[PDB]
């Protein structure tokens, strides 16, 4: 029965750039008896374990970098980051101790950079695949700034929606980049009717698609 | 050093029970309260219970989601902490961690374990299907190439995707699986100096640790 609540949801900053975020608590976390807060912040980089960055509110624990500084008291918290860089990426927790445990939602931390077009490569499905009776075509849209993106694939010429799923990767902690992937599944079957296989990106980088595409017939 | 490492997790049916473990190392175990905290897939922290330490007779406190659900207990002859799940449902899928707690006097969690992946389905476990992406001969020709490998059509998560058994590390991006009827499918992409490959070689190593499944597959010109 302690809600914790954090602003902002997410956003982005460019790599030397100030950020703020904030934390409250429906009720203070100042301990009467010995007279510190006890809210802690953690920092979940993509795909690891939370890691421990600032407890009792200000206190920076060992070997955390200089740059990250919690502040506030009562129900009121700020993580602050004097200067983002790129590994800095990640969502941020707060957390209250001062009756059992409790995480805020987080907020999620975004780095700007400059725009980058992707580096698209297009793969034929493998002759294991296909003696099983399937056939995936692949495309990665790798290192492109910012996210948004389009792929579009045509069959012979022909523009085809239908059994193509996008994934997109969190970003690069060391080059704030994205890279998508696009798989387009068909039968075996299907697959042997057509010839030219195109994958084609449009990004906001170019008002021209990235093409690459391969023939069948030249395997 | 200190040590913290889950294990136990995997997939288990609806209504059915799982117990996690939590094996640690590198400090004084008893002198700590232990919590588990998990996380669904995409989503927030949520603490759910801890066990005091010595000094505090070892007893339990649970988040309301669990209480009465959920029970965590210790071994301190060998330094190891339980939690016990009970009556799951899909709200329960999530990566859960044991971090190591109060000692007393610090209010902090000083140290986490990498977690272990829960999944609550009625769905069968399925290995993947892992398929080479050799790049074409036309993308072979500048200074970078790019190779992938396809894991297609497994379930439950997770799967491990390294590649040259994990020597190399820069320049991969191992997609977020997608799931459709009831299986995954993800890809990962490397990409190497065209000096190295196919000169010297490239592998990707996947393992689904629920089919204890465990595949190489050799990238070779086409
Ligand atoms: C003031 C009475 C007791 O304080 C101590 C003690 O001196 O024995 C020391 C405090 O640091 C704390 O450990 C308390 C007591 O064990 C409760 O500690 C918890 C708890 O619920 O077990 C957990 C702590 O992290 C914190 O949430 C405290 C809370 O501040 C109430 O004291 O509760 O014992
Ligand atoms: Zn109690």
């Amino acid at each position: 029965d302690i809600v914790m609540t954090q602003s902002p949801s997410s956003l982005a900053v460019s790599a030397g750039e100030k950020v703020t975020m904030n934390c409250k608590s429906s009720q203070s976390l100042l301990n009467s008896r010995t007279r510190k807060n006890y809210l802690a912040w953690y920092q979940q980089k993509p795909g690891q374990s939370p890691k421990l960055l600032i407890y009792w509110a200000s206190t920076r624990e060992s070997g955390v970098p200089d740059r990250f500084t919690g502040s506030g008291s009562g129900t009121d918290f700020a993580l602050t980051i004097s200067s983002v860089q790129a590994e800095d990426l990640a969502v941020y927790y707060c957390k209250q101790s001062y009756n059992l445990r409790t995480f805020g939602g987080g907020t999620k931390l975004e780095i700007k950079r400059a725009d980058a077009a992707p580096t698209v490569s297009i793969f034929p499905p493998s002759s294991e695949q296909l003696t099983s009776g399937g056939a995936s075509v692949v495309c990665f849209l790798n290192n492109f700034y910012p996210k948004d993106i389009n792929v579009k694939w045509k069959i012979d010429g022909s523009e085809r929606a239908n059994g193509v799923l996008n994934s997109w990767t969190d970003q690069d902690s060391k080059d704030s980049t994205y890279s998508m992937t696009s798989t387009l599944t068909l039968t075996k079957d299907e697959y042997e009717r057509h010839n030219s296989y195109t994958c084609e990106a449009s990004h906001k980088t170019s008002t021209s698609p990235i093409v690459k595409s391969f023939n069948r017939n030249e395997c | 050093e200190v040590k913290l490492v889950e294990s136990g997790g995997g997939l288990v049916q609806p209504g059915g029970s799982l117990r996690l473990a939590c094996a640690t190392s590198g400090f004084t175990f008893t002198d700590y309260y232990m919590s588990w905290v998990r996380q669904p897939p995409g989503k927030a922290l949520e603490w759910l219970g801890f066990i005091r330490n010595k000094a505090k007779g070892y007893t339990t406190e649970y988040s309301a989601s669990v209480k009465g659900r959920f029970t965590i207990s210790r071994d301190n002859s060998q330094s190891s902490l339980y939690l016990q799940m009970n009556t799951l449902r899909a709200e329960d899928s999530a990566t859960y961690y044991c971090a190591r707690d109060h000692d007393g006097y610090y209010e902090r969690f000083a140290y986490w374990g990498q977690g272990t992946l829960v999944t609550v389905s009625a769905a069968a476990t399925t290995p993947p299907s892992v398929y080479p992406l050799a790049p074409g001969s036309a993308a072979q020709t500048n200074s970078m190439v790019t190779l992938g490998c396809l894991v297609k059509g497994y379930f439950p998560e997770p799967v491990t995707v390294t590649w040259n058994s994990g020597s190399l590390s820069t320049g991969v991006h191992t997609f977020p699986a997608v799931l459709s009827s009831d299986l995954y499918t993800l890809t990962s992409s490397v990409t190497v100096p065209s000096k190295t490959w196919p000169s010297e070689t490239v592998t990707c190593n996947v393992a689904h640790p629920a089919s204890s499944t465990k595949v190489d597959k050799k990238i070779v010109p086409r």
